[PDB]
This record gives C-alpha cells, sequence and structure tokens, in this order.
RNA sequence: AUAGCUGGAUCAGCCAUUUUGGCUGAUCAUUAGCUUCUUAGAGGGACUAUUGGCAUAAAGCCAAUGGAAGUUUGAGGCAAUAACAGGUCUGUGAUGCCCUUAGAUGUUCUGGGCCGCACGCGCGCUACACUGACGGAGCCAACGAGUUAUCCUUGGCCGGAAGGUCUGGGUAAUCUUGUUAAACUCCGUCGUGCUGGGGAUAGAGCAUUGCAAUUAUUGCUCUUCAACGAGGAAUUCCUAGUAAGCGCAAGUCAUCAGCUUGCGUUGAAUACGUCCCUGCCCUUUGUACACACCGCCC
C-alpha cells in the first residue's frame, strides 16, 4: 500500500486533442466517411470553444494512391511559443 | 583610511584592483608591472601610467588579482585595473577636478581603457568546424 | 674556444661506415645504421670522452675504447633491456645490431619464417603490409 | 611636370561588369576648372589626393 | 541545535519559487533565525541528436536541454516541529531531504 | 623619483609630448606624406603595435589605422603563421632595428615613403563578361595604394625569405629600404612598375 | 659551399672586416663570408665579448649587432 | 624591504647554485639522468647536462608559488604537444619516474615538506633560501 | 563555515627593528561579520534617443558626443499554401500485400568476413622547415563529466610511467578541479644539404583494456628513416572576435578518432558593390510546352 491511485473524471473534453483524436480514430475504425467524421469532430471542438482546428487524415483513403486530406478552419499559429 | 576597490575585464578575463593609501606598489598578483609574462607587451600595461604621468600617479597603491582568459587578456585586465584604480582613488579622496584632469588624457589616448569590448565568440553551427565557415561539398 | 692549430686526420672510419671528416661526435657516428640518438649520448658519457669536439681528433686509444663499449656494452654495467635484441634463438643471449649482422639475421629470420609459413611471412612474400593497414586505396605502384 | 594632384569632389556610382570600379569626378589643385571624369578601382572618399601621370585621356565608362 | 537541509531540486522555476515561499513562510512562522535560500547554479543537461531517422538528407542536428534548480535552508527545529513542518510543506515536483550531520 | 619597486630609469617619458615607439624607432617629428596624409595615420605614438582595436566593423576604419599595424596584419599571412600577432610584431620590431642601423633615417619616414612609392598608379583591370579579354586602364584610390603597397612588400619579403639563410625581418627591411628610394630592385617596386607598364600598354 | 671549419683565413677576415658593414648578424656573416652559420653564431659571441661589435636588440633568433660608431 | 621571489628569475639561480648543492651533498642524482627523455611527449633526449638540477630547483620555485602540489599535478604541468605522426597532436603527461625523484631529492635537501591533506609543500628553509637568493640577484645590480 | 574577503586565538624568518612592521604565509567550524569577484529568482538598462544631413522633406540611412550595445545589438529555435513517385518496410510489438516455416530466411553457438587490391572518385590529418626542429626553465581559459552492485580518483610505496600495491574523497557551486592545457615566453643546440625537416614502411620485445589482441588491440624502450625537395585543367568555404591556426569537453565506449557535436586562446587580408557566370522573387511579353525545354517536333 505504498502507492494508491485516484481516478479523476474529466477537466473538459472538447479541447484536449488526444480525446478528439481517439474519437476520430474509433469512427474511422467503425467505417464512416472520412470527411463526415472529420467534420463531426471539428464541429464538436468548435462548439466546445476552439478558436481554430485542423484535421489531417493521410494514407490510403479509397485506392492504392495514398493522399492526405486537410480540413483546417479558423485561426492557426505556426510560430514559436505561441505555437 | 584610504581604501577602494575597482574591477576591469577584457571579456573572459577579469581583474580586481585593491587601491589603498601608499606610494608606488603597482604590483600585479604579487609581482610588479615590470615582470608581466609577455615581454613584448609590457609597454601596453605601462601605457596607463605614462598616459597620465608618474607625477600624478604617485600616492596610490594598486594590487591586482587578474584571473581568466589568455596572456593578452591578463595584461589587458591588469592594465584596466591599474587604470581605473587611480581614477576611483582620485574620485574618492582627491578633488573631482583632478580626477577629470586624469580622465581627459586617459580617454584622449586609450585602447578602450575603461570601455569593455563587446566582441564575443560566435557559437558554432552544425555542418562545419567554425561559427561561419562550413565544410566543402563534393558536387559530383 | 679551444686550441685551433691541432693535428687532424680528416676522414675516419669505424664499424662499416666512412664517417665524414670534420663533424661533431653525435652527427659523426649517427651515420652508422644501428645506433640511436640516446645511444649516442650514453656511450659518449660512458666512454669518458668529450662531445663538443669533432670526431676527427679522436685518437687510437679512444677509438679502441669506443669499439669495446660498442661491441660489449653488457660487460660494462649496462642492463640488457637497452639492447633491441635480447634472448636470441640460437644462443639465448642479448646483443646489438650495428654491423652487417642486422641484415644477416634479418635474412636468416626471413628464411626461418618462410619455412614455418606464418601469415606475416606470407605477407612478406607477397610484399604487402604485415600489420593491419588498409590496402584498399593506398600502396599504389 | 607629369605629376598631377587631383581632388575628388563627388561620386557617381558603380560601373563595370562586377562593379569592381567606380566612376568619379575629380578636380585639380592649382586649377579649379577642368572637372575630369575618371574610373577608380578601390573605394574613394572625400578630401583625397590622387597622383596622376597621364590625364589627357577623358575616359567615359568601364565595360 | 538540530540543523536541516532541504534539497529543493525541481525542473520548474514557478513551482520551485512557490514551494520555497511556503517553506520560508513556515520558517518565519516559528522564527528559527533560518538562513536565506542559497540558489545553487542551475545544472543543465544538454544533448544533441540527428533529426533524420536514416542517413539521407542534409546533416541537421537538434539540441535538447533540461534545467534543474536547487536551493537550501538551515533550521533549528525540534522533533515535534520538524514532523509538523514536514507533514505540512509537502508539495508536488520537489524532493526534500532531512538530516540531523 | 624612486619607490620600493625598482622601476628602472630607462622607460621614462623621453617623448616631448608624444608616446613614441618601443624606446628606439622614435616618432613625432614631421613624417608626413605627399598624397596619403588622409589615408596614412601617424599621429600619437604606438609603443607596441600589438593593439586589438576594431577596424573592420565599418568601411574606412581600416583607413583610419596605423600603417605599422596594417603592415603587421598583412605580415600575419601564410596560414601556417595565421593569427600570430606576437610573432608579427617581433618580426616588425626586428625589421625596424635593422632598418635604423642600415639607413640613417628612422624606420618610420622610410616606410611611409616606401609604401607611397610602391603603390601602383595605373592598373589594367579586366573588362569582364569573358571571351573579350579586352581590359582597360583605370586609376587607383589612395586606400588601394596603402593596401596594395603593404601586400606587395609582405609577399615580396615572404617569397624572398622563404628559403635562404636571411631571416624574414632582414628580408622585409631590405625590401622596404629598396622600395623607399625607387631602387627598381625590390619585388614590390618591380611588380608596381610592371603593373604601370602593362596598364600604359593596354591603355 | 659554406665553410665548416675556420682555416686561419676566415678569422682574420672577420676580425678585419667586421666594421665594414653596418648591420651584423648570422645572415650577413653567411653572405659576406662563407660561414656555415653555427660558426657565425660563435663568431658573433666571440666578437661581442670584446668591444669589436655592439649589441642592439639581441634576443630570440636574430642577433642584432652593429659597428662601434 | 621590497624583495621577494615573486619578482626574480630563478632559472639563473640554479646554474650558480649547483656548486652549493654539491657542497651540501644531498641532490643525489639518479643513475638514469643521461638516458631518460623526461617525458614521452619528448623526442630525443635532454640537451643540457644540468637538466636534473634545473628541474629540481625550479620545481621548488613552482611549489613556492603554489599552495600544494602532487606528483600527478606536476606531471600534467611538465607536459606538451606530442608528435603523433600524421595524426593531429594532443597533450600528454610528463614522466612520473623523474618528477617523483626530483621532488624527493628536494625533500632530502630540505626545501620541501609533506603538507597535510596534500602532496607536498615548501619548508621555511626553502622559503628563506629562495628569498635570500632572490635578494642577491635583485640587489647585486648597482 | 558545500566560495571567497578581514580580524581574532594561531606558529614558522630576516634587510631594518624592540612604535621601524613590510612581505611570504601554515591550520581553521577554535570564532565573528559582508556578498563587491562565485552562485540566480526578481529586477534597471536600446527607442538608432539627440543636435547636422539627405529622400514628392511619411515610411530609413550616413558620420559624431553620451553609453555595454546600435548590422534586427550578435547567434540561433519555431517557421505559410501546394508539391516531390525525394530517403527510411534494416530505429519502431507501426503497417497492407507477397514470400517463408521442422531437412526453418525462426532462434542459438564456433570461426571467418564486413579491413580483402594491377585502379577511379570524395570528405579529412601530417608535412614540404629558419616564422624552423630539438632540449633545459616560467605559466594563461571556457563548454562538460563521474561510483548501490563497482565510475571519476587523491595521498603513500620499489622501477624499463608502459605500468602496478596500500590508504582516503566525490552519487557532486565541496573530491576530481584552481582541468597549473596546447599553441606561448627566456636561453641554448642543429645551420639550409630529400639535415637531429617530414616518420610513411618494416625488425625485436614491455605493460594495460578486455573469453582473448593472430590479419601488428592501444600505448611504449630501440633501429631503418622513404614520397614530400610547397601542387595543372578545375573546384570549395568565408564579410568581425569572422577566416585561419591551436588545444579542451562530450556523443558513439571493455579498448580504439585522423569523425561529429560544442567550447575556449591567438586572431587577420579584402567588399561595403554587381547581375558578368550560378541560382531566386515580382511585372510585362511570346509559345505549336502542360510528368510542363531533361518539352514538343521535323
Ligand atoms: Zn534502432
Amino acid at each position: 500500500n505504498t502507492v494508491e491511485l485516484y481516478a479523476e473524471k474529466v477537466q473538459n473534453r472538447g479541447l484536449c486533442a488526444v480525446a478528439q483524436c481517439e474519437s476520430l480514430r474509433y469512427k474511422l475504425l467503425a467505417g464512416l466517411a472520412v470527411r463526415r467524421a472529420a467534420y463531426g469532430v471539428l464541429r464538436y471542438v468548435m462548439e466546445a470553444g476552439a478558436k481554430g482546428c485542423e484535421v489531417v487524415i493521410s494514407g490510403k483513403l479509397r485506392a492504392a494512391r495514398a493522399k492526405s486530406m486537410k480540413f483546417a478552419d479558423g485561426f492557426m499559429i505556426h510560430s514559436g511559443q505561441p505555437a | 583610511m584610504q581604501s577602494v576597490q575597482c574591477f576591469g575585464k577584457k571579456g573572459n578575463a577579469t581583474a580586481v584592483a585593491h587601491c589603498k593609501v601608499g606610494k608606488g606598489l603597482i604590483k600585479v598578483n604579487g609581482a610588479p608591472l615590470s615582470l608581466v609574462q609577455p615581454e613584448i607587451l609590457r609597454m601596453k600595461v605601462y601605457e596607463p601610467i605614462l598616459v597620465a604621468g608618474a607625477d600624478k600617479f604617485a600616492g596610490v597603491d594598486i594590487r591586482v588579482r587578474v584571473s581568466g582568459g589568455g596572456h593578452v587578456s591578463q595584461i589587458y585586465a591588469i592594465r584596466q585595473a591599474i587604470s581605473k584604480a587611480i581614477v576611483a582613488y582620485y574620485q574618492k579622496f582627491v578633488d573631482e577636478h583632478s580626477k577629470a584632469e586624469l580622465k581627459k588624457a586617459l580617454i584622449t589616448y586609450d585602447r578602450t581603457l575603461l570601455v569593455a569590448d563587446p566582441r564575443r565568440m560566435e557559437p558554432k553551427k552544425f555542418g562545419g568546424h567554425g561559427a561561419r565557415a562550413r565544410q566543402q561539398k563534393s558536387y559530383r | 674556444s679551444l686550441v685551433v692549430p691541432d693535428n687532424f686526420q680528416h676522414i675516419l672510419r669505424l664499424l662499416n661506415t666512412n664517417v665524414d671528416g670534420k663533424v661533431k661526435v653525435m652527427f659523426a657516428m649517427t651515420q652508422i645504421k644501428g645506433v640511436g640518438r640516446r645511444y649516442a649520448n650514453i656511450v659518449c658519457k660512458k666512454a669518458d670522452i668529450d662531445m663538443s669536439k669533432r670526431a676527427g681528433e679522436l685518437t687510437t686509444e679512444e677509438l679502441e675504447r669506443i669499439v669495446t663499449i660498442i661491441q660489449n656494452p653488457s660487460q660494462f654495467k649496462i642492463p640488457s633491456w637497452f639492447l633491441n635484441r635480447q634472448k636470441d634463438i640460437n644462443d639465448g643471449k642479448s646483443f646489438q645490431l650495428l654491423a652487417n649482422n642486422v641484415d644477416s639475421k634479418l635474412r636468416e629470420d626471413l628464411e626461418r619464417l618462410k619455412k614455418i609459413q606464418t601469415h606475416r611471412g606470407l605477407r612478406h612474400a607477397l610484399d604487402l603490409r604485415v600489420r593491419g593497414q588498409h590496402t584498399k586505396t593506398t600502396g599504389r605502384r | 611636370v607629369p605629376v598631377k594632384l587631383a581632388k575628388v569632389i563627388k561620386v557617381l556610382g558603380r560601373t563595370g561588369s562586377r562593379g569592381g570600379v567606380t566612376q568619379v569626378r575629380v578636380e585639380f589643385m592649382d586649377d579649379t576648372s577642368r572637372s575630369i571624369i575618371r574610373n577608380v578601382k578601390g573605394p574613394v572618399r572625400e578630401d583625397d589626393i590622387l597622383v596622376l601621370l597621364e590625364s589627357e585621356r577623358e575616359a567615359r565608362r568601364l565595360r | 541545535v538540530h540543523r536541516i537541509r532541504i534539497t529543493l531540486t525541481s525542473r520548474n522555476v514557478r513551482n520551485l519559487e512557490k514551494v520555497c515561499s511556503d517553506l520560508v513562510n513556515r520558517a518565519k512562522d516559528k522564527q528559527l533565525r533560518v538562513k536565506g535560500p542559497v540558489r545553487l547554479p542551475t545544472k543543465i543537461l544538454k544533448i544533441t541528436t540527428r533529426k533524420t531517422p536514416n542517413g539521407e538528407g542534409s546533416k541537421t542536428w537538434e539540441t535538447y536541454e533540461m534545467r534543474i534548480h536547487k536551493r537550501l535552508i538551515d533550521l533549528h527545529s525540534p522533533s515535534e516541529i520538524v514532523k509538523q513542518i514536514t507533514s505540512i510543506h509537502i508539495e508536488p515536483g520537489v524532493e526534500v531531504e532531512v538530516t540531523i550531520a | 623619483m624612486a619607490t620600493s619597486s625598482l622601476t628602472p630609469g630607462v622607460s621614462l617619458d623621453e617623448n616631448g609630448s608624444i608616446k613614441l615607439f618601443n624606446k628606439f624607432p622614435f616618432e613625432g617629428v614631421e613624417v608626413k606624406d605627399i598624397s596619403l596624409v588622409d589615408y596614412i595615420t601617424i599621429g600619437n605614438g604606438q609603443p607596441l603595435p600589438h593593439t586589438a582595436g576594431r577596424f573592420q566593423t565599418k568601411r574606412f576604419r581600416k583607413a583610419r589605422c596605423f600603417i605599422v599595424e596594417r603592415l603587421t596584419n598583412s605580415l600575419m599571412m601564410n596560414g601556417r603563421n595565421n593569427g600570430k600577432k606576437l610573432l608579427a610584431t617581433r618580426i616588425v620590431k626586428h625589421a625596424f632595428e635593422i632598418i635604423a642601423l642600415l639607413t640613417d633615417q628612422n624606420p618610420l619616414q622610410v616606410l611611409v615613403d616606401a609604401v607611397a612609392a610602391c603603390g601602383p598608379r595605373e592598373d589594367s583591370t579586366r573588362i569582364g563578361s569573358a571571351g573579350t579579354v579586352r581590359r582597360q586602364a583605370v586609376d587607383v584610390s589612395p586606400l588601394r595604394r596603402v593596401n596594395q603597397a603593404l601586400a606587395l612588400i609582405t609577399i615580396g619579403a615572404r617569397e624572398a625569405a622563404f628559403r635562404n639563410v636571411k631571416s624574414i625581418s632582414e628580408c622585409l627591411a631590405e625590401e622596404i629600404i629598396n622600395a623607399a628610394k625607387g631602387s627598381s630592385n625590390s619585388y614590390a617596386i618591380k611588380k608596381k612598375d610592371e603593373l604601370e607598364r602593362v596598364a600604359k600598354s593596354n591603355r | 659551399q659554406h665553410a665548416t671549419v675556420f682555416d686561419k683565413s676566415i678569422i682574420d677576415r672577420i676580425n678585419k672586416e667586421v666594421p665594414a658593414f653596418k648591420f651584423i648578424s648570422v645572415s650577413v656573416l653567411v653572405d659576406r663570408m662563407k660561414i656555415n652559420g653555427s660558426l657565425a653564431r660563435i663568431a658573433i659571441r666571440d666578437l661581442a665579448e670584446r668591444g669589436v661589435i655592439q649589441k642592439v636588440d639581441q634576443h630570440s633568433k636574430q642577433a642584432i649587432y652593429t659597428r662601434v660608431p | 624591504a621590497g624583495v621577494s621571489v615573486k619578482d626574480v628569475d630563478a632559472q639563473k639561480f640554479i646554474t650558480a647554485y649547483a656548486a652549493f648543492l654539491k657542497r651540501s651533498g644531498k641532490m643525489t642524482t639518479p643513475q638514469w639522468i643521461d638516458i631518460v627523455k623526461t617525458g614521452t611527449h619528448k623526442e630525443l633526449a635532454p640537451y643540457d647536462p644540468d637538466w636534473y638540477y634545473v628541474r629540481a630547483a625550479a620545481i621548488a620555485r613552482h611549489i613556492y608559488l603554489r599552495k600544494q602540489v602532487g606528483v600527478g599535478r606536476l606531471c600534467k604541468v611538465y607536459g606538451g604537444s606530442v608528435n603523433r605522426g600524421m595524426r593531429p597532436s594532443h597533450h600528454r603527461d610528463g614522466s612520473g619516474s623523474v618528477q617523483r625523484k626530483v621532488v624527493q631529492s628536494l625533500e632530502k635537501i630540505g626545501v620541501l615538506e609533506k603538507s597535510d591533506n596534500g602532496g607536498r609543500r615548501i619548508s621555511q628553509q626553502g622559503q628563506r633560501d629562495l628569498d635570500r637568493i632572490a635578494y642577491s640577484l635583485l640587489e647585486e645590480e648597482s
């Protein structure tokens, strides 16, 4: 009994990118449309209070020729400490 | 009790001058100004003495505690300490007019006798052995 | 600094080397293959001879003394570790290679290693590098 | 006789292929007139004295 | 007449300053004359590595740094006070040492 | 006066309101030049030329620099000797001593006259663009006179002292002495004469 | 070829013509005479111990010596 | 008055004082003072025949100027660039076999003493000897 | 008092001295008071401020005083959209497809090889000496690293410092370390001759690291001491503490740097420009090109 664990429930769930990434991964595993799933998560985070979100799905989407689809929308910073 | 401390430096080196009441005593690290390690650069450390004058340089005892850098840095630091010891001594215990009389000559002819040189070693970047120069490329 | 009008014999010879006429002692007998820089000084001090004067003025008695110390250093209170060759194969003692004996023993040992067929001997036969030196881009022509 | 001292009064700009020479205008000391256009390789500033041995050339520009 | 020495080693200046403020607050709550927190030099772990996972491309390197800050204190706390202060001033991210030597 | 420290009575002022060289080559007097009074800096004394001032951060700080300092800088060449100012100033001090012994003049005015005479006056610069190889004759600025002369003496001394018993200091002294009074025997003067002659021919 | 040993001729030549040139050093000795250079160093020392020559800036490598006047 | 070894050349002291050390009869130069190179970074052999005397009586000055030194420290002091052939040179330590003997000979003379929590120090006898000889060379002139 | 400065108890010796001592200092939790040199949290400090200049007299620059700074104050880190059939399936218990599996392309063990040379090409070190090489002496830094089974190591012992034995410090601004480094400086020797410059190549043996070193581990005591007697067509990097030379630390480590990543000492020549070569950005323009001039076509 030198170590004990406390299971906290949540502190917000629409701004943590890991949770949204897992949700997107599970929907893709289910087999929904890539665009529809990428939308669904982007509307979810935007309602949660996101200023700008970018979702990039890369790989073999429909055929052998793999490609990358990006659905960036909002304000995004590609810089130092702000980014 | 006439005692005052001064500091001087030339980058990676530093020197402390413990100016005190007395006469002569311009020794550096226990050794006088006449026995600096570079024999060819002894006149540079003697320069602050002769720029003002031995007549006005009397009445102080300057002991230097140089450390750091190279030989050129060490002689630069001790000359900086011996040049600022007289100014501070004549600022603290002699009239400011005489202090300015020393200072005007000490600034008219000086190799940055009280202004620290801001030049520093540039960091080295990957891809070459120097800060700015990169290694050659075969091109074929 | 010394007496100039002395007698000289210019060119002198000792131990398979025509030593030059008027050179200092160490530069004189360093021409002989087998002696060393520290070897020159130690034998000069041990033979009770000067070093500043040129080797031409050396007399017969000192030449005989230098021959004796060169031939038999062991008998004159010198440990065998100084000599390059020690505990030889045939006899089992230590000596020094100064005369044609160095080439004679080199050829004889080369024949011996050819007989025993070592890798170093095979490399010597093929005129390659005995030690681990890369021959990929060096040793040309 | 052939030693001429000229003083530059203005600079014009860099000419030539690499800009290695510059076109300038010079004026002599004993003569105020006769402004001569010349081409000089190295950097040149004011209050300079140019020693010349051949002056009756009137070079226009360097290609 | 017991003497203490807290290592106060941490990786964040803000958290170290907060716990140091709490420690000195508990110190001046009892007036043990203490000693001013001596800030030992920030020891830095610096390494360099190649960006690419293979040998192809331009030779680019990344330099990573980690900063560690350390403090110290001196006390004269008895057993009851030292056990109370240790139970009170426990804070995350900071290692505390206790000696009486 | 005298203190506890010896302070030998050799390094006194002995200046006459100047700073002088290392208590032998002297300074002050008039020196002067014909057309480099604005580009050759001989004012206050420099007891030793080993000064670490910044003279390259601007364009003309090199122009506002001591001629002996630039000579040391142009002598610290042959990269196996790069970055040795102590060796450069030792050679220069030796060169000044032999110059003062060989010629009556102090080793400052002779150097000023040497660089003044050694500097090229007309140069045949390449037109450019390749193929044309036409080239044209142009003038030389006083700053180019200083750097060209200093370079010519340094390479001349280095090449002529590269392999011979004569030392670098003696070779530089002989080169400067010959280059002073237009001897047409020094390497620097010979090169400048050839440059002027080819510029005249190409004109 | 530079001479290796003095032969009663170089010694009198240097003793007579050492004030002929203003600058005295190893290089000028090898130039005027045919001295090897080690003898030039020893001749400079043997002429400086007396009043025949005058030291100016002798140190390090170069031996700077001059005629008495 | 104003005299100390802090401003005096001690190298010239050894050459004149070699006779006095012989009079004392405590130098006891080892038998190998003619063959050893006094360091691996060295190339052929020492040139001056008084090298052992000069090194000993100058290490004494080194110990005077220093607080306390050891054999390994002195070996690092008496090093230099070592010609490694075609490979670029580096720094290599001196010869401990000669440094230890040099220091031990100094202790037998009396100028040196073993310091507490340190390798070796300089005795008052060595301090006074060095100061007296420094005074002689500093006062002899004029 | 995990660092120095000074006094205090605290002892060593003279040139002078019993007011005439300076100076060098040994020990130091035996003791006290300060952080200016060390430490870093908060801090002040640059805005080209100011008079003088120029530009449709608004967006900047030039020289100068003050200052540590005026090139964005130097140097980096992060760095848009679109694209490459660019590299990596051998970094990945990351992966689709294919192949393979008991007589195994799975796993393990021994040895060899990866280093093998009539040659070609690159990144690099050493030199081609007099500014030299060698020998006696003095000594001037920064970035870092180190043990609970087992690292960084101090002090003591005999001798071929290659090394070994004993005892103690450090899990660390305290021990290493004050990294007393090299280059460097004084004197002396070799005196220009592929010479005691350059040490490639080879012969013999002496210890350390390691199952163990043979195809020499590595260093070491000796001997031989070669091409190099300052490099063509061509080509590379570089604008200020920069180039260049010199050394140090670390990564890979049982041992091994001629490599890389960083640091420090000494420390420059030349420019303050141009599109001339080689590329890049913008506008106009022409096109029979659109995997787009390494095009298309006759
Ligand atoms: Zn891997």
